[PDB]
């Protein structure tokens, strides 16, 4: 009765999932420093 | 040092260096030999990420 | 020992034997595949593979001359306990036609309604 | 000393360093020398291993 046989049957085994980095980098804002920022709404 | 009058600063930020030579065993009629890093080539790595 | 003081010579001491011989280890031909705990003749060995195989993997066969329960067999064919049985491998099927094909074993147990068969797994000859 | 901007540091590593040059003698007609080191070559020596 090898282990093998009862492989398939991931229902019955353990399942620990391996923890790693994941996602997506933040988009930092570098304009500022050379832009003159003037708001208005009714440009 | 100053080669030449020119200070090469130490490097930094290698906070360890480990020396794998390799590793051989002749048992019984076969070699088995775990190769370990070639002379002259070496690998920076980035650790336990 | 590397840099070691100094010189010293090696005598080896010489042995046969290097494991109980029951099971070997094969590997994969481009039409070849195996399932876990079924029987497979694959390089010359025919054995029970014991893991999932598919191609290019390697994958024990167990061959210790015991006594398995395999069904499989040409159902057109009667296997009274005894017979000597044959593995075709064209049809991937036991057979007691013989012929060309290769001998693996003997039945103990005959052909029940289930065409489930017990047979002793001859040595790999 | 430094040369030509280049720095040579000191030479560690080497507890001691003993200058065997030769010894002769002349008995009789026959000269018997026990050749040192010749000038111009030096070894090297893991010690009393």
């Amino acid at each position: 009765m090898t282990f093998s046989s009862t492989s398939n049957l991931k229902e019955l085994l353990r399942k620990v999932v391996l923890d790693v980095e994941l996602g997506r980098e933040q988009v930092q804002l570098l304009y500022k420093p050379i832009y003159d920022s003037i708001a208005d709404s009714n440009l | 040092h100053l080669l030449n009058g020119s200070m090469y600063p130490s490097i930094k930020n290698i906070s360890t260096v480990i020396y794998y030579d390799g590793w051989e065993v002749t048992v019984g009629k076969k070699t088995y030999s775990y190769k370990g890093v070639t002379p002259g080539k070496g690998y920076l790595i980035r650790p336990k990420r | 020992f590397k840099g070691q003081p100094t010189p010293s010579t090696i005598t080896q001491i010489t042995r046969a034997k290097i494991s109980d011989g029951k099971s070997v280890r094969v590997i994969l031909s481009e039409g070849e595949s195996t399932k876990t705990q079924q029987f497979y003749l694959i390089n010359g060995f025919f054995g029970v593979a014991m893991q999932d195989g598919e191609k290019g993997d390697e994958v024990t066969l167990q061959i210790e001359q015991a006594e398995y329960e395999t069904d499989n067999i040409v159902t057109s064919e009667a296997f009274e306990a005894g017979k000597l049985i044959y593995w075709d491998n064209t049809a991937k099927k036991f057979t007691t036609t013989s012929a060309s094909n290769r001998l693996v074993g003997r039945v103990t147990d005959g052909k029940d309604s289930n065409n489930v068969i017990w047979f002793i797994l001859l040595p790999q000859q």
